[PDB]
This record gives C-alpha cells, structure tokens and sequence, in this order.
C-alpha cells in the first residue's frame, strides 16, 4: 500500500530490539548469580571424597558395589542458543559405542525440553523431574537419583552417567559425559560400623555430582541465553535498516506523484 | 456386594447393547432420509426441460 | 483541564490514568513477540492495571441500547473520579479483567465479577 | 478474487422466497462473467424476481456511467408503490473510472488522483435514493391505490481496494456514506476462513433493528466479542498458561471462529442460523472439538430438520422467541449430543 | 469385573458409532449417483429436442 | 477451482496447501528474529511441511533445458494431487527437504532421498 | 525544513514526552543552541555541564530501569542519578 504500513512496522520491530539489547545484560547478570553458586558448593564434593578414598584404601575389609565393575539435564525455557541441540546430538555418540558394545540404556530426565525430546522418538524414561527455578534446591534431585542409584544395586545398570553441559568460559557451552557411580599413615575412630559410614557417604557423594552438574548447566543456560538475545538485537536491525530503505521509496513517490496530480491540475484551471 | 456387583454391571450391560442398538438404528433412519431428500432433488432439478 | 479552574485532585487522577496508559502503549508491541513473562514485577502489575483501566473507560449509552443490547448508564465527575482512582491505587487488583467492560460506575463491576 | 460478488449473489439467491425484488448492475466487467452470474442466478432459482443490468467492459464509457443510475430507477418502482427491493452495484470504482474518463475529455480540471471534483457526488446522489419510505408517502404517490403500507430499496454496492489501501479518494468518499461495511480480508481468505469477514473492521449502524427477535438475542455482542478474542489470541500467543477467565474466552473465540465459516450457494434460514447461534452462546460446543464444529453443526441441523421439523416451523413464521421455544431447542440440543 | 464391564461397554459403543458413520457415508455416496444420472438424462434429451 | 468443476479431492488438495503455505508467510518475521527452535510443536511440523510443498512446487521444463542441463519433466494431474496429498497427510515427513526440488512427480523425490 | 534551516537552534517538543507527565515535554537528545555556552551567566554555564551528561546517561541506561536489579552497583548509580535529574 504506502509509506503508512512500513512506518508501523518499523516502530514495532525497534521496540523488540531495545529489549533484547537489555535482556543482553540480564541474563549476564543472572550467570554470575549461577557461577558463586558453583563455586559456593566445591568444598563439600571434594571433602567427601577425600573421606571416601582414605576409608576405602585403609579398610580392605569390604568393597561398595560401586567400586567394581544416563542422567540428562536440559532446560525448561526458550531462548537457548543450541545449548540442548548440542547436548543431544552428543548424546548418540557415546551411545553409539554401548551399541557395538551391546549394552542396554535407561534413561533419568531433568527439565521440560529433555522430556519433550525424548518424548518425540520413543525413548525409554526411568525417572523424570521439570519445572525446577533457576536456582534449583538439591532435595528436589533425590527422586530421580536414586531411581538411577536402585537400578545399579538391582544389577540392571552396569555404569552410570551425568549428561550437561560444562562451562568453559561465558562464550562456549561444552556438552559432556561424565561417570558416577563406578569411581596412608593413620586410621580413623568409627562410632557407627564402617559399612553404614560408607554407604551413607557414597550416597551423599553421587546426589553433590548430580547438583554441581546442574547448576553448572544453569551457568551455561543464561550463557547460551546472553549469545541467543545478542543475536535477536543484531538480526531486528537489519530488518529495520532494510524497512528504512522501502520508507525512503515510497517517501519519494509520494512527493513526485503529489507534484504530478498539482501540475495537472493547475494546467487545465 | 460382589452379587450386587453383577447386577450393577448387568444394568451397564443391557444399557450398552440398547445405546448401541439405537447408534446404528439412528444411522439407517438417517441414511434412509439422505436418499429420500437425493429423490426431491433430482426430480425438482428436471427443471432443466424448460429452464435449459 | 487546569487545578485552577477544576481542582488538584480531579487534574491528578486524569494525568494518573494517563501515565499509566502512555506506559503500556509500549510494552503492548513486546509481549507478543518475546511474552508476558519476561516483563518486571511493576511492569506485570501496571499491565493489569492498563488493561483494566481501558475497560472501565467503557459505558453503555441510552442511544446506544439498540446496538449494545444491554440499558444505558448515567456516571457522575465525583464516581468517575473515584472509580478511576481506586484502579490506580490498587483497590481492585483482584477483579477479573472482564468485570469492567460496559458497566457504568465502579460499583457495577464488583458486581459483573460474581457473574 | 476474495468473494465480493459471491456474497451479493448469494444474498440476491436467498430473497426467492422473501417478498424482496432484486436488481443486479454489471460495470465494466467481461460478458462471459456476467452470463455467469446470470446462469447461477437461473441455476438456484432466483433469475425470475431479478432484472439484470449490463456495462460491459467494451460499452461507452458514458453507458457504463448511467448504469447504476438506470437499475436504480428500475428498483424505485418498487420503493414508490408500497414494495421492497434490493439492488448490488457489482463495481462503483469502475462507475468512478468511467466518469473520470468522460470528464477529463471534456477538459474539467482534476482533483485528488486525476478524479473529477465532484466524484463524491456521484456517489452520493445514487446511495441517497436507497431508502424507506413512510406509508403517507406510499399514499401520496399511489394516489390513495396502496394505503397502510411502507416501502423500500437496500442496497449492496461492491469497491475494490488496491493491497487493502483504504486511503484512496473513492473508497474514503463511499465509506462515508454508507449506512455500514463488510470488509473482506485476503490473509482470513488464504487461512480458509472462507466468507473472510473481518469482524474488528465490519460494522453496520442499524444494528439489532434490522434483526428478528430470536437472532437478535442470540447474536448480542457476538461481534465485540470476537473483535477481543483476535487481540487476546495474539497478545496471549507465547505466553504461560493464564487464569480461567481468559481460558474461557480464548477457548469460546475459537470455536464461533469456526463456526462463521460457510459454503458458497448454501444459505441458512432463521431456524438454522438460530439453532447454530444458540449451540454456541449457551455453552452446548463446550465440549465439542475445534476441528468436529462443522460436522457437528450440520449433523445437528439434519437432526432438528428431522426429528422437530415443527419447531423449525415456528421459528421461520416470524423469528419470535420465548421461554417455550427456548426450552423446546435446549430439549432438542441436549437429546442430540446424549445420544448422536 | 466391574472394570472390564466399563472397557467392554465402552469398546461396543466406540464399535457401533464406526458402523454409523460407514452407513451414513454409503447413503452420501448413493445420493450423488442419484442426482448426477437425472442431470445427464435431463440435459441429453433437452439437446436431443433442441437438435430436433 | 470449484468442488463442481474438478471435484472435492483436486479442490482439497488445492485448498489444504494454501492453508499451509499462508501460516508459514505468517511465521516469516518470527522466525527471522528469533529462530525456527521457538515454534510451538504443531507450528514446527506445518513450517517442514510448508517448505516440502514449497519445493515440490518446481519442475524441470523441456524449454529450459539450456539454461541448466536437467531433462524436462511433463506430471498428470493425478499425479499432482497424489503428491501433495500425501505430503499434507504426512507420509513423506521422513525424508530430506531437498529430495522434492526439481524433480516432476512424487515417486522421484523417494528415488532421489536415496543419495 | 526552511525555517528549522534559517534558524540558529532548535527547541523541539514531543507528544510521547507529554502524555508520561514530562511537562515542558523538551527533547534535549534532539534540541540544540548553536551559540552554546557564550548564551549562558557564569553560574548557569558551570552547573548545566554535569546535567547534560546525567540526561545523556539516562537515555542510553533508560531499558534497564525495570531491571535496576541485575545492574553493576557503578551502572546503577548513574541510572539513579538520570532518573532524578529526568
Ligand atoms: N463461501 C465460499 N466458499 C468457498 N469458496 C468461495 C466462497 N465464496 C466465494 N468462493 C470462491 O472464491 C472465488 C471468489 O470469486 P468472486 O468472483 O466472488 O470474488 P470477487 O471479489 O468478486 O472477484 P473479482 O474481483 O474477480 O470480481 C470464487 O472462486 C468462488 O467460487
Ligand atoms: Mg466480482
């Protein structure tokens, strides 16, 4: 029609611009809440198993089960710049060697997007958690962690995995694998017997490495979310110089045509 | 109860064949009038040994 | 529209509803394109209260019963004013925002909102 | 090619039976399109309470002129004699081309867009005579031969916009003077909304006047209703799931969106529209899924067609409502889902 | 018990409004033959007289 | 294109990939912004299939030989509606995008996703 | 475009400035003096300086103000600094 609808569509564009130019630094800020929350949770991870390693070597007494020879974390939200693509498609890799191995998979789901892709090609689910905040609590991950940890002592997994993604710095999102279950000059004074101990410690070491996993892949989310509204901000602008230009078209069509409609008229007066 | 249990889904029973019954009696009665409304049609469109 | 010539409290409650309605003009072009949820808790919060006030600038018209189908309401300057103010103040957060669409003065959509 | 002229042909097909006679005025378009119109005019039975007007596109420009003035003149025998008539202007855009031409050969000085001075008179002089006429007029005209009677001339004059540019000289000058519009959307036409009414931007200044009691009730604030359900729809579109309030309208504008669409050639008597318009605004579709709204409706109309073909009766006389004919489809709406 | 009556009263029901629907649609389907071979005949002998 | 003309399969057919085809050039400036990862499951779906029938849309012509080397490719009606049948009813969302540029009639796009 | 050409400087007024109760509605990101300084008395001149600065600062800070929040304590000082010279 004219030089009106493309004006429209302009000041609709711009105003969606500005706020994921803001949105930018939202979750920036929103990723360094997540980064002191992985720091804030290390000393209790490395402490237990340091207790476990002393209390395993000086006792040859007994062996844990998970001493002798998939948990998924995803997001519950939109705006994520490949950060579950990514963790899928390296997911069939590792896969892939359990199937030349003729190995069988279970599988535990964490997040909404998680669920709804495995939901889409008929994979096998164990367990299942989703609309967690961006500050997750650990109490809300003991359900499906010892689903995975029953499956283990019941015979029916030979080894387990955490698959999440691991920060290597605010501008690339790792997908990983790692394993959890499969892992001098005093001993110490045992009130419990060392079984309980240990049994208890090795289920507390499992339930802090599924957490640090998660909230690392938060860390991650509003990482792959700061690049995702980067590029939202970067690609409306190239749509409103382009709509500027159509602008400037008609804005010259208008004047001339005004001026050929006036000339006419004031010639036949 | 599980003797009153039988008759209660005795009735649920007898009421499923009857619906079921009345289902496909519906669908002749509305066949019938599908065919009886294509008789009208065709012989109010013979209209055509004048109009055309 | 001058405190000289009507008062400070009637000049205060216009530019008020007028503030409020500038603001969400907009926020309207954002939240269809990126959504509701991504907005501040006094931006969610002003949002109601734009669309509810848009609403209660609503009235049925004794001319207009023919179109409307509903009777045609009379407001007064004193229930206009104190109707708008208490949307602004927060006094009726808790009203569904269908309960001031065409209902004369304030009262009205306490009323509509149990129906 | 959106259906301007399906929904006037259709509107002239359905006045066989009403009392109502109609006028058809071709300008400007091809004689094989207006032997078409003729032949589905023939085809549904209305050719015999129409007169059919052509200016076909190889006519002077000045046939194509008068035209509209001519079936005009023919629909005013009607008006003036204590009679109804209805009367389509195929294309007045084409009437104001016509009129352009012969005025700038005549050297007139040019307007707006080359469009003479006086191009809103030319409308306004030919919409001004589509009127009802009080029954002292009737008299007086008649000579005391027609007494008690009124009389009448509708119109359905048809424009065309260029990309949906409204701004142009002869659709603003026609837009203010009509007594009302039907805008047809083509992105609602691509979509399948068939009819493609836009609701929102249609509006007609009678209102519930020209309506029957039982549409006149079931179809109050239909057309607000849906003009907010199109803004709810887009501003709810990526967000978290909402109270019930807006669930319930949301869920409700869905399914009398289905339900506006209809086939061309098949119109809808008092009776079927009301049967329709009733399962809709009492909560009956509820239940019903947004894809099954159209079987369900025909399905529903074949039931009442005939297991209470005397209710359907009753309504058509008049379109008088009650609390009787109320509870008579409510018994008949509810009997249908229990058991179909 | 009382579930299995439930799931075979349901599972007939579901059955008989299958063989509804497949008789109304064979009546659809007669109802064009019966329309589409008057307007063949209708219009074949209407050219026939013309022709004569 | 009328149901009385070529029949309520053809006129279907025709009808369902202009519906598809229309909400996809709805989704244009959603997708440029934001991606085709924010769709909802069922916009996702009808954007795969819309670029299918967009595609399938071309054929190699006997005129234009010159222009690029291909053969020509002449398609039945009957084959044009079974294609976009099929496409609409899903039976092809298996197989790559690009199996259904240029290549006449449908059981030719299941030969060429073969490479 | 003539008479904006003629003149010496600009005071420009805007519609979306006066509906959000900014009365005298001036857009000082637009409007200009091209005299400047030599306009102005010694006091005016020293203290206009650190206010035109705030409003620029303001301006380019004015999307964060729903997100106050999640800003640096040295970005949220000048945002809070705008909105009270605003
Ligand atoms: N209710 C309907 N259901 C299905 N198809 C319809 C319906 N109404 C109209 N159409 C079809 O859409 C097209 C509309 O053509 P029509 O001539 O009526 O539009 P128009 O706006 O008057 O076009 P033109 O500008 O050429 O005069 C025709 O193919 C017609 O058969
Ligand atoms: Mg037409």
């Amino acid at each position: 029609a004219g030089a009106k609808e493309i004006r429209s569509k302009i000041a609709s564009i711009k105003s969606t611009q500005k706020i994921t130019n803001a949105m930018e630094k939202v979750a920036v800020s929103k990723m360094r809440k997540a980064q002191m929350r992985m720091a804030a949770g290390r000393p209790y991870a490395e402490r237990i198993r340091q207790v476990i390693g002393h209390l395993a070597n000086a006792n040859p007494e007994y062996r844990h089960p998970f001493m002798v020879e998939y948990i998924v974390v995803s997001s519950d939200r939109g705006l994520c710049g490949g950060l579950n693509i990514n963790l899928f498609k390296s997911l069939v890799k590792d896969m892939s060697g359990y199937r030349e191995q003729g190995a069988e998979i279970d599988l535990c789901v964490i997040g909404s997007k998680g669920a709804s892709f495995f939901r889409s090609f008929g994979g096998n689910v164990v367990a299942a958690i989703s609309h967690l905040g961006e500050e997750p609590s650990i109490n809300d991950l003991i359900g499906s962690v010892k689903v995975m940890l029953d499956a283990y002592l019941e015979g029916r997994i030979d080894r387990l995995f955490v698959v999440s993604n691991k920060f290597v710095n605010t501008m690339t999102q790792k997908p990983t694998v790692e394993q959890l279950i499969p892992l001098h000059h005093w001993d110490y004074l045992y009130e419990p017997d060392a079984k309980s101990l240990l049994d208890g410690l090795l289920v507390r070491y499992v339930e802090s490495q599924v957490y640090q996993a998660v909230v690392e892949n938060n860390a991650c989310e509003q990482a792959a979310r700061m690049i995702a509204m980067k590029n939202a901000t970067d690609n409306a602008g190239e749509l409103i110089s382009d709509l500027q230009l159509i602008y400037n078209k008609a804005r010259q069509a208008a004047i001339t045509q005004e001026i050929s409609e006036i000339v006419g008229g004031a010639a036949a007066v | 109860d599980l003797e009153l249990a039988h008759e209660k889904a005795g009735q649920q029973l007898r009421e499923a064949k009857a619906q079921a019954a009345e289902i496909v009696e519906q669908a002749k009665k509305r066949a019938n009038q599908i065919v009886d409304e294509a008789r009208d049609q065709a012989r109010t469109e013979g209209e055509r040994l004048k109009a055309q | 529209l001058d405190p000289l010539v009507i008062g400070q409290d009637h000049y205060d409650t216009a530019r008020g509803v007028q503030y409020v309605l500038q603001r969400y003009k907009e926020l309207k072009d954002i939240i269809a394109i990126l959504g509701m949820d991504e907005l501040s808790e006094a931006d969610k919060l002003l949002v109601a209260r734009a669309r509810k006030i848009q609403r209660f600038l609503s009235q049925p018209f004794f001319v207009a019963e023919v179109f409307t189908g509903s009777p045609g309401k009379y407001v007064s300057l004193k229930d206009t004013i104190a109707g708008f103010k208490g949307i602004l103040n927060g006094d009726y957060d808790h009203l569904p925002e269908q309960a001031f669409y065409m209902v004369g003065g304030i009262e009205e959509a306490v009323e509509k909102a149990k129906k | 090619q959106i259906g301007k002229t399906a929904l006037a042909v259709d509107a002239i097909i359905n006045q066989k039976d009403s009392g109502i006679k109609c006028v058809y005025v071709a300008i400007g378009q091809k004689q094989s399109t207006i032997a078409n119109v003729v032949r589905k005019l023939e085809e549904n039975g209305a050719l015999a309470n129409t007169i059919v007007v052509a200016a076909s596109a190889s006519e002077s420009a000045a046939l194509q002129y008068l035209a509209p003035y001519s079936g005009c003149t023919m629909g005013e025998y009607f008006r003036d004699r204590g009679e109804d008539a209805l009367i389509v202007y195929d294309d007045l855009s084409k009437q104001a081309v016509a009129y352009r031409q012969i005025s700038l050969l005549l050297r007139r000085p040019p307007g707006r867009e080359a469009y003479p001075g006086d191009v809103f008179y030319l409308h306004s002089r030919l919409l001004e005579r589509a009127s009802r006429v009080s029954e002292e007029y009737v008299e007086k005209f008649t000579n005391g031969a027609v007494t008690g009677k009124t009389g009448s001339l509708t119109a359905l004059p048809i424009i065309e916009t260029q990309a949906g540019d409204v701004s142009a000289f002869v659709p603003t000058n026609v837009i203010s003077i009509t007594d009302g519009q039907i805008f047809l959307e083509s992105a609602m036409f691509n979509s399948g909304i068939r009819p493609a009414v836009n609701a929102g931007i249609s509006v007609s200044r009678v209102g519930g006047a020209a309506q029957t009691k039982i549409i006149k009730k079931l179809s109050g604030g239909i057309r607000t209703a849906l003009a907010q359900y199109r803004e709810l729809a887009a501003f709810a579109q990526f967000a978290s799931d909402l109270d019930e309030a807006t669930r319930k309208q949301l869920e409700h504008g869905q399914r009398v969106t289905e339900l506006m669409k209809q086939k061309q050639y098949a119109p809808m008597s008092i009776a079927e529209m009301s049967l329709s318009l009733y399962a809709a605004e009492r909560g009956f579709l509820q239940d019903v899924e947004i894809a099954k709204v159209g079987s369900f409706e025909q399905a529903l109309i074949s039931y009442f067609q005939r297991e209470h073909a005397a209710l359907l009766a009753k309504i058509n006389e008049k379109g008088d409502f009650n609390d009787e004919i109320d509870a008579g489809i409510k018994a008949g709406i509810e009997k249908f889902k229990a058991t179909q």
